[PDB]
């Protein structure tokens, strides 16, 4: 799941930066 | 759930995706580039407002410790679904509800990941839990929401 997790984490980072 | 060395490594990989010039910090320019690769067009103000919410040392950019603190946090991402839905639309460029091998390859390339054919095929296989050869939205959600 290396590449999917990286992509997921990028989306999650953007979502968290947007929320916080 | 506690912070692990494997998660830290995973977060460093995600940080590197943003820090494309490899200087150890994420700038507004870098953050905007990735956001555009994933279906959004943030204003100048929102990019700086986003960085400000985690810029502990106030230098105006995000270093890995700041990024790590943000990713490790017990939060519950209230904006999660929207982000994942937009990302799905970028992957599913023809809007048929399925991400194909070509579609995946295209987006991964724009994210800076020049995947081999074997990697593309593996990514599709991992996500294609229903076995129809393509990735639907519910399958995509599982990949995106894994921790
Ligand atoms: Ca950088
Ligand atoms: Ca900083
Ligand atoms: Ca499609
Ligand atoms: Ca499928």
């Amino acid at each position: 799941r290396r590449k999917w997790q990286k992509t997921g984490n990028a989306v999650r980072a953007i979502g968290r930066l947007s929320s916080m | 759930d506690q912070l692990t060395e494997e998660q830290i490594a995973e977060f460093k990989e995600a940080f590197s995706l943003f820090d494309k010039d490899g200087d150890g910090t994420i700038t507004t320019k870098e953050l905007g580039t990735v956001m555009r690769s994933l279906g959004q067009n943030p204003t100048e103000a929102e990019l700086q407002d986003m960085i400000n919410e985690v810029d502990a040392d106030g230098n105006g950019t995000i270093d890995f410790p700041e990024f790590l603190t943000m990713m490790a946090r017990k939060m519950k991402d209230t904006d999660s679904e929207e982000e994942i839905r937009e990302a799905f639309r970028v992957f599913d460029k023809d809007g048929n509800g399925y991400i194909s091998a070509a579609e995946l390859r295209h987006v991964m390339t724009n994210l800076g990941e020049k995947l081999t054919d074997e990697e593309v095929d593996e990514m599709i296989r991992e996500a294609d839990i229903d076995g129809d050869g393509q990735v639907n939205y519910e399958e995509f959600v599982q990949m995106m929401t894994a921790k």
